[PDB]
């Protein structure tokens, strides 16, 4: 690898969305006579669209999903005493 | 002498009196700042005690002194990628643009990617790259993504914005032809959509002239990139402090632990050797602090890099001064080293002309208010026009709305509305 | 002068009356053969993580 | 694993205060981690010289772990600031702004406590099926050229209609759609066609 030499792990030419980073676009993965292969990181399917000058795509129909998002917003109220610590 | 906040101007201001422009000025601006910073990782014990058995015998003493900086290190690490990921990884496909670029007249061969050069980067990015400049247990870890994946992003988020609009960034990209894209984005700044249509070839030409500018703009001044050098400049400053921070003695005899280890008896090497280490664990910890307050203030730049993106390529903004001084229009992303950098195209009005006008119009004792704009008059006539460009029409019942009289109105004037 | 490395054959520099070579911190370099008149060179051994 | 973002701010907390508590085994350089073995075995003129030893290790104990927890507390700040400002706008009203409230184009929000945290469910509306169609910016009708007031001009092969941009729903082309600025020789792409007046 660019980051260093793997020992233990067979390459692999395809590519998938990584779960394990190594560096320098290098990901490892536990697949099926299991093993763990390292490829190259996919970064997305590829796609193409059809533009041209005379020619708009309009939805006919929708659909409501319903997300989730999760935020902290406060930590524990710790509090320590020095002399008592130090020297008790 | 005594600085000058700038020049003076006072407007001619009265109760009946407004400015309206005529013409307008699209000009691209361009922002610059961080996104994520270089990895480092330092290994206690091998800085301190240099593979020297006898002084990892000691500094054992002192507990788990080495184990917290190797955490807060790896902390910051893995935070770097995560700040880049979230910046750049905004797209779900990648998309690319057709081979013939049937644009309505605008140029973004600039800005597109060259298929020539092995690398599949454009020429204001190569122009960044181009402007933009150990073994003591130092390591520079590699980024997780590579230029080339962020060039491939940009690249994908060029190529939707320019061929789908912000319907990209909602559900699945739609195709729609570039001039009614940009008459939709007039349409969301209160300008009229003809406006565009009758003044296409104008605004193309202004549109070629700027991003041609921007070329001049950045290939001749190189201190345009300051804010992305100083965090280079920075880290390597911390990074040489602490390099020359080995060649002290903090009062033992020698800055060199072998000679120590060579000349003095065991019983009283320790008394050497605690204050070098003693030393080396200040200067450790003074460095780790300084680094975890460096990255604290740029995870809130990369934030708001990803939410200035989001808000600003992905769709029209709409938040005042927040993507460039005028109307926002759209907004282009480039790569750089350690960065992003954004030109936004901004609308910005232009010459302007004195007329006269009035809150209403008293027709037969009714009151006529505008529904969209502001009763003009050139000196004998009386018209109606939009608020951010002079485009006079006759006033009729079709311009206006009727409501209440003419006896509550403070500055009401006197002429005919027309009846189709 | 104590001290771990590989000692490469390298032509720094004529070192005319010069013995050691230094670095930014109090590393040498370069030292020159007490025996014979060498310029050798050093470089410590890998390192790394695991 | 979807509160992983929770738990780190616990796990770091736990694991802060685990350390700070087993820092108080190390000698420091003394003969002994225990300030009454010390205090029953030497006397005073020695005893103090054994004790500032561990006074100074304690204290730089002390030191790092409030320096860390100014840092994680300010980070938290930050944090927190962030979901008072998705509280306000997301929940009491409606935003316009782009991946702000979920992606798509945001409806509306409803707030759900957690343990040292709180928990937003995002409801969006989003596209689903798309049909191509052939377009054009205006349409002249005696040399006027008609623009359309709210909505675009789409083709299914051979008539025209005017729909709204973001659902599909056409409607006959007439004067109460369409607008008249100008002559029909300036707009490139124009096409020729009827408008009904009614
Ligand atoms: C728009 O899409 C919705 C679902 O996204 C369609 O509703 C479904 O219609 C099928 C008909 O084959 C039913 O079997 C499903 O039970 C319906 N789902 C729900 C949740 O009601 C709807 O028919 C689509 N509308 C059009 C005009 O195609
Ligand atoms: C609005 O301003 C633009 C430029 O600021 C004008 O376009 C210029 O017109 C003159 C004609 O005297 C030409 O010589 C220039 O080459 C034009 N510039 C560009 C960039 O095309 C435009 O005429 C102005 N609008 C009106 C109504 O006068
Ligand atoms: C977009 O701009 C580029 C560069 O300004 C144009 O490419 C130039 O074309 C002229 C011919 O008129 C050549 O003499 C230059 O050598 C070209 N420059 C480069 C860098 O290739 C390009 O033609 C413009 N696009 C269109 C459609 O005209
Ligand atoms: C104010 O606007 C009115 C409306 O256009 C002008 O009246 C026209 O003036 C032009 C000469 O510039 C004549 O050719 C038209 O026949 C006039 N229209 C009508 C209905 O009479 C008027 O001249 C403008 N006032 C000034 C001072 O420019
Ligand atoms: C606008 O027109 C109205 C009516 O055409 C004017 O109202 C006049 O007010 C005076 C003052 O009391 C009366 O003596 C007149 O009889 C009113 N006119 C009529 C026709 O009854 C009003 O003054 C006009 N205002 C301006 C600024 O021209
Ligand atoms: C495009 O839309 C028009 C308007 O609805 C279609 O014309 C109608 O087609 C139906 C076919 O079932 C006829 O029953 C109607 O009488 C037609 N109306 C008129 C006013 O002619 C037209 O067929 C559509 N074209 C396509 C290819 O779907
Ligand atoms: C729309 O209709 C007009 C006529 O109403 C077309 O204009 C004609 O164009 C041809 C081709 O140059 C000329 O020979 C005729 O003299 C024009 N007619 C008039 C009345 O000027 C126009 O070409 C049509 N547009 C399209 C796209 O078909
Ligand atoms: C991947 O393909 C290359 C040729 O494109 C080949 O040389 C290489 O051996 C392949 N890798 C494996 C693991 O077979
Ligand atoms: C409008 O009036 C002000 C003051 O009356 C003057 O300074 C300004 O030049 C005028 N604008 C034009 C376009 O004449
Ligand atoms: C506008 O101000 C002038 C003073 O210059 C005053 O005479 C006139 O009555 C005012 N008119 C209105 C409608 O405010
Ligand atoms: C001492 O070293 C020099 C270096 O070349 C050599 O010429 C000489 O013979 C040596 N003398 C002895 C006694 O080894
Ligand atoms: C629209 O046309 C393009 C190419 O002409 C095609 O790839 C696409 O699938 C079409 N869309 C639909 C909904 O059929
Ligand atoms: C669209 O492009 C085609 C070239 O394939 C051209 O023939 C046609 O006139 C163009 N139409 C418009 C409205 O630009």
């Amino acid at each position: 690898t660019r980051a260093g030499c793997l020992i233990g792990a067979e390459h692999v030419n395809n590519s998938y969305e990584c779960d394990i980073p190594i560096g320098a676009g290098i990901c490892a993965s536990y697949q099926t006579s299991q093993s763990i292969i390292a490829y190259t990181m996919s970064l997305g399917a590829e796609n193409s669209v059809a533009y041209s000058n005379n020619s708009i795509a309009i939805p006919t129909n929708f659909t409501i999903s319903v997300t989730t998002e999760i935020l902290p917003v406060s930590m524990t109220k710790t509090s320590v005493d020095c002399t008592m610590y130090i020297c008790g | 002498y005594t600085m000058s906040l700038g020049a003076e101007n006072s407007v001619a201001y009265s109760n009946n009196s407004i400015a309206i422009p005529t013409n307008f000025t699209i000009s691209v601006t361009t922002e610059i700042l961080p996104v994520s910073m270089t990895k480092t990782s330092v290994d206690c014990t091998m800085y301190i005690c240099g593979d020297s058995t006898e002084c990892s015998n000691l500094l054992l003493q002192y507990g788990s002194f080495c184990t917290q900086l190797n955490r807060a290190l790896t902390g910051i690490a893995v935070e770097q990628d995560k700040n880049t990921q979230e910046v750049f990884a905004q797209v779900k496909q990648i998309y690319k643009t057709p081979p013939i670029k049937d644009f309505g007249g605008f140029n973004f061969s600039q800005i597109l990617p060259d298929p020539s050069k092995p690398s599949k980067r454009s020429f204001i990015e190569d122009l960044l790259f181009n402007k933009v400049t150990k073994f003591n247990g130092l390591t520079v870890l590699p980024p997780l993504l590579t230029d080339e994946m962020i060039a491939q992003y940009t690249s994908a988020l060029l190529a939707g914005t320019i061929t789908s609009g912000w319907t990209f960034g909602a559900g699945a990209a739609l195709q729609i032809p570039f001039a009614m894209q940009m008459a939709y984005r007039f349409n969301g700044i209160g300008v009229t959509q003809n406006v565009l249509y009758e003044n296409q070839k104008l605004i193309a030409n202004q549109f070629n002239s700027a991003i041609g500018k921007i070329q001049d703009s950045l290939s001749s001044t190189a201190s345009a990139l300051g804010k992305l050098q100083n965090v280079v400049n920075q880290n390597a400053q911390a990074l040489n402090t602490l390099v020359k921070q080995l060649s002290s003695n903090f009062g033992a005899i020698s800055s060199v632990l072998n000679d120590i280890l060579s000349r003095l008896d065991p019983p009283e090497a320790e008394v050497q050797i605690d204050r070098l280490i003693t030393g080396r664990l200040q200067s450790l910890q003074t460095y780790v602090t300084q680094q975890l307050i460096r990255a604290a203030e740029i995870r809130a730049s990369a934030n708001l890099a990803a939410t200035k993106m989001s808000e600003c390529v992905l769709g029209q903004s709409k938040r005042v001064d927040f993507c460039g001084k005028g109307y926002h229009l759209m907004s282009f992303p480039q790569s750089a080293p350690h960065g992003v950098v954004f030109l936004h195209v901004t609308y910005v009005p232009a010459q302007e002309k004195n007329f006269t006008t009035a809150p209403a119009i008293c027709h037969d004792g009714k009151a006529h208010f505008p529904r969209e704009g502001v009763f003009v008059s050139n000196g004998t006539h009386w018209f109606v026009t939009q608020r951010n460009f002079y485009e006079p029409q006759i006033i009729t019942t079709d311009n206006t709305f009727v409501s209440g009289n003419c006896d509550v109105v403070i500055g009401i004037v006197n002429n005919t509305v027309y009846d189709p | 002068l104590t001290g771990t490395g590989v000692l490469t054959e390298s032509n720094k520099k004529f070192l005319p009356f010069q013995q050691f070579g230094r670095d930014i911190a109090d590393t040498t370099d370069a030292v020159r053969d007490p025996q014979t008149l060498e310029i050798l060179d050093i470089t410590p051994c890998s390192f790394g993580g695991v």
